[PDB]
């Protein structure tokens, strides 16, 4: 992962789910990890694609669980 | 200010994207006095600092399947505001499998939860609430044009929005000889928390800004507007009244239309 | 006969006054193999000989609350006439406390029954029998302009009605890409068994009948030819249509006038 | 033979492929005894051997501009048939120019010749035949949802079907009195004569065929037989309705989609 | 206040029970600075003085059927104001045997007098000052359930209003690309100088203060909020929209009712 | 009573619930004494008001019980 | 004519025309004597039937013509 | 221009026009040597592009003024 996508990330990710960054780790996951309902995850998704003017898919988005996830998703589509 | 001294009810508020928001945000700027309900802990989390933000101390528990939450929230209305002159029941809910695929699929189960989560909760809140209602009290809920059109995977929660702009209109004559009003506002598609339930919203929203003729998708704030004026003393001759805040979209029968002098062409080949 | 060798499923026959059976009657004058079920036993007794009389042996049960009366009903259909053509969904209930007073009074039981029994049946009864359709077959269900109206006391009924109308929206976008149609009639009101559960249905009725363009009450058999119609090849290009066979009234924004050279007078004024 | 007996005349044949073509061969194959209209010796050509193939002498002058004209209709329809059971009124026309770009540019007389000829000759033919119209006459025009929705460059002659649907709800009422029918039929776009004198056509002939429910455009036959029923007995209680003949084509708020497991698609993106 | 800055043309003003006067008079409470239209000296004696109160020198001719007064018109508008944010179409008119008995005796004349006066001059008008609207602005008319309801006497007025409202919807579609908003306003009866043209007008309004929802008339102040809100940013979401203001009337399919325990009556039937 | 009335409502009810005229009898029930579900009763009533141009109200609808019921309101209101 | 209703009614035909009361004698006639149009009529007919709480009907409305006979009229009907 | 061509849509605009053969040469005008009015061409244009599967565009139909006119654009398009 490029450092600068992945702090950027964070950030977004800290903000959203208010955890502090040191907690926001690639292999965190939000449900069990860091704490998030469905709603929690469905608002920070939309807080990605807006921020990153892509757009994940329905089905791309299911299939993310970790921090990793959304972090490799988005550079690859960025 | 249109809404000075008024005391309102909104229900429904999830976020700060929340249609309940827009509504209740318009008529903060128009001097109401708020209060809010909120489903769950979970939204409750949400619920009290948004009304925080709105001034607002008062906020009550209501998950509207919860038959016993409802005389709680007469109490709490009655001790902490004593009287209501509008409600905002922005509130729907069906699940994922019957906002995809088909009609045909439907299970009976889904089919009670989105009749009984999206429209008799308008009969069982109002109803609670009818002995506490002002003079000249104003009802809101929220529609969609999926209820009397055909709109893509919008399935059962057209069957519900169509029962829902019915409930309006005979919900609009038992009222009004109180002198009470009761309308819809039928938004435009609008990315919302509820709204990502719904299969492929991205490309309704999208043949929305392109064929509207606006040509954009609606603001959180055209519909907080909107819903204001329908609440507000300003629309006090309008009841039972389906309200389209779309961009001017029901207009249209088919794609829009523009001319390169040769052929016509639909402007949603001109971008793909 | 336009109904020459069709075969079609009558859901909702009660007695020879039934819109069901009005329909029915029509379809076999233009020479339609008939099919019919009934409610339970009690029923049973009044179907059986009305079918006879159609010149029919296949009477089925069907209670559309018994999830386990369609895969008996599918396996039926299959046995002794393999295929269908068109089918009739003539079929609503509400308890009698719902359909008098107010929209506010409903209770959540009477409201699900009334979306199950009146509008869910057509999902699951379509979908059901949706393996055994022809090519062209034709989906016909009854409503009334309590729908998008208000009208006296038809309260919960009336939000079933408009869910009807959309569901049959939906449903013949689902099923017009395997060249099914689906339409609802739009009966003006007809005294019939169920029809006397409405509360003062009489002055409904009277209130139709004097300010009708037609300035008559619509005729089972009226009914029956619009039904036929819809069915038959004859609307192979009308689908998720609303048909009113009312005698016109649907039109009437007021109450009919007319003239004594003077001042006009209601038509209704000139009885009592 | 479900019109044997009947007299009626047919006003608007051009050719084989008229709307008012479809209709009257639909009649005539229920047995009705027609009459047919032609604008000018122009089209005297056209409708006098296609009245000959209809099994009717009866072929007489209307340019429904030409007010002298109507006296003479009458008299030899008194001479010739002494009584009318049905009329269709299958007849419309704009200058090119108005049926393309904006409703704004559009000229005084050209918005005058639009309602006169397409609206104001139902209300002057009506008049003028009415003391001829026997128990149970059924009048017909034809009209398209441009009327209501917004369609590609039809500009003025959607004003001017809006006022004919509202014409029909008045006659209506004025004839229903009488014992006397009154409809419209909206067909979905057909290739027609007139039908050429909108610009991109084609394309509104494409939009419906891809995004109707039935997934085709109506036939001339379709209409036809839509048509024949509305002047038949057999739709005796149906009186100040607006009939969709499209294909199912109105419910759609939207273009049709279709799914690849993965996103939604608009069938209209698939075949370019 | 919500139109403080914003310049609009009131065309339509009689005396200070016209609609035009009501929707001129909110505009002012929200800031407006507005500018007026008469028909001719008669009117100008009316118009001018109100204009004068409501603050402002902008006073010009306007007969819509005087094409010749429309280039007169821009100029003004151009030389005094610059631009306009908003443009009231408050305009109607028949001969008064149009107004009463049936449609089917309506002169070929009274018809395009009808159509003229009331529907084409809302296109020639926008089209006239189209150059001169600022973004965003808003263009509203005037309209009445009669267009799509069957109303007494209203005839060939109905006939205009429904080319009225079809206007709107493509007008909705022209301008909006250029994000100006067109949408019309349906007031329920209210009594004004050009109402009294209206056969029976007083049993109109009757019918409707009985029977709506609200149990009352509408106010001239509420017809000018709703106008008002419509003008005014609060509704630029809103376009191609019909706004009923009308006390809610447009649910009603039947007369309102009221139980004694026993029956159910008309209400119509309690005064007399 | 009269005589001429109650044989002519007794014909009716006879046919409508297909008993013999023997058992229908003044002090009858139908529900009890003619087994007439809620169906033959609302039928039953269609046909006696239909013929005898009356009508009868929903409300004294209910409150008949008994072929007497039935017979003494018609004899009161024809 | 009743004096007290004679003066009442001159007072709004008065205002109405914006004439002078002197003017308005129960031989004056709106469109002749008075200069009224169709418009000063139709709001006069207004002002008196609102002020009266009566209704001039509009068959009755047309045949009046001068001063007396809205005077006449509003006498027999209030 | 091809003869097979020429030929077979000389054969459609005879059965159109109701004209001789003979009459249909490259150079005739519809409206001129073949007495056409503005239906008879409409029609006629319709019966040539549903005859070759193709379509002639409003703005390609007015420019056409002969049989030639026809003919070389058919065998352009088909
Ligand atoms: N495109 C759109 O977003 C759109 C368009 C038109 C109409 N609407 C309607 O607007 C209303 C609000 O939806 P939104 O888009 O603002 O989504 P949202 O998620 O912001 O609001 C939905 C609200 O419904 C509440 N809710 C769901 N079930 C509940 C229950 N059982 N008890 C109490 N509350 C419950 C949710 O918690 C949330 O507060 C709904 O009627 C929706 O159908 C939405
Ligand atoms: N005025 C009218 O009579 C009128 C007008 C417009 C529309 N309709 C509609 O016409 C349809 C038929 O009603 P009708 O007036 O002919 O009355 P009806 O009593 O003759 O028919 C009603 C049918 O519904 C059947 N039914 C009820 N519950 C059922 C269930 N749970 N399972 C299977 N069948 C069940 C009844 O047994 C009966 O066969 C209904 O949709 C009604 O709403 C009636
Ligand atoms: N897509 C369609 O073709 C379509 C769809 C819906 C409704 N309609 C309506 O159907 C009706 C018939 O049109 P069509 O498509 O069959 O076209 P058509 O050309 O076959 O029929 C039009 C008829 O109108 C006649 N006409 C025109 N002006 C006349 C006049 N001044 N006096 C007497 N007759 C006159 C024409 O000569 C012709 O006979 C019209 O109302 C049309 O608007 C057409
Ligand atoms: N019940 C009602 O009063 C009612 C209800 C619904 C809609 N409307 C509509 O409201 C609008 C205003 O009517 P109103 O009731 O306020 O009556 P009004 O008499 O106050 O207004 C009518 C205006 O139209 C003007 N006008 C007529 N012909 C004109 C012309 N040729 N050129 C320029 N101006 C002309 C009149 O002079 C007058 O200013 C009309 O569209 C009317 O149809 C009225």
């Amino acid at each position: 992962s490029s450092m600068a996508l992945f702090e950027d990330i964070q950030a977004v990710i800290a903000e959203q789910l208010n955890v502090d960054a040191a907690q926001v780790t690639p292999e965190a996951e939000f449900v069990k990890d860091l704490g998030a309902d469905s709603l929690d995850v469905v608002e920070l998704i939309m807080a990605l694609e807006e921020k990153f003017g892509i757009e994940i898919p329905d089905e791309q988005a299911e299939k993310i669980v970790n921090v990793g996830d959304v972090v490799k998703y988005i550079e690859d589509n960025k | 200010g249109f809404l000075k001294g008024k005391k309102g009810l909104i229900v429904g508020v999830a976020n700060n994207k929340s249609i309940a928001y827009g509504i209740a945000q318009s008529c903060f700027n128009q001097g109401a006095t708020l209060a809010f309900t909120y489903l769950n802990e979970s939204l409750e989390k949400r619920v009290r600092p948004i009304a925080q933000e709105l001034n607002s101390p008062y906020v009550y528990e209501l998950d509207v399947s919860k038959e016993e939450h409802f005389k709680p929230l007469y109490d709490s209305v009655k001790k902490d505001l004593g009287s209501l002159d509008f409600i905002v029941h922005s509130v729907a809910f069906a699940p994922k499998e019957a906002l995809e695929g088909s009609l045909l699929e439907t299970s009976k189960s889904a089919f009670n939860t989105a009749m009984e989560i999206s429209v008799y909760s308008l009969i069982e809140l109002t109803n609670t609430l009818k002995p506490l209602l002002n003079n000249g009290a104003s009802v809101l809920t929220l529609s969609y044009l999926g209820s009397t059109k055909y709109m893509a995977h919008y399935n059962v929660m057209g069957l519900a929005k169509a029962a829902l702009e019915s409930a309006v209109r005979y919900l609009a004559v038992d009222l009004g000889k109180h002198n009470i009003r009761v309308n819809a506002l039928s938004a435009g598609p609008i990315r919302t928390l509820a709204s990502s339930g719904i299969a492929d919203f991205r490309m309704i929203l999208k043949w929305n800004e392109i064929n509207a003729p606006l040509r954009k998708n609606v603001s959180l704030e055209e519909v907080g507007n909107a819903g204001m004026y329908l609440l507000s003393s300003l629309s006090s001759g309008v009841s039972g009244e389906v309200h389209f805040v779309d961009a001017g979209y029901h207009v249209m029968g088919m794609g829009a239309v523009e001319e390169k002098d040769n052929k016509a062409t639909l402007l949603w080949d001109l971008h793909k």
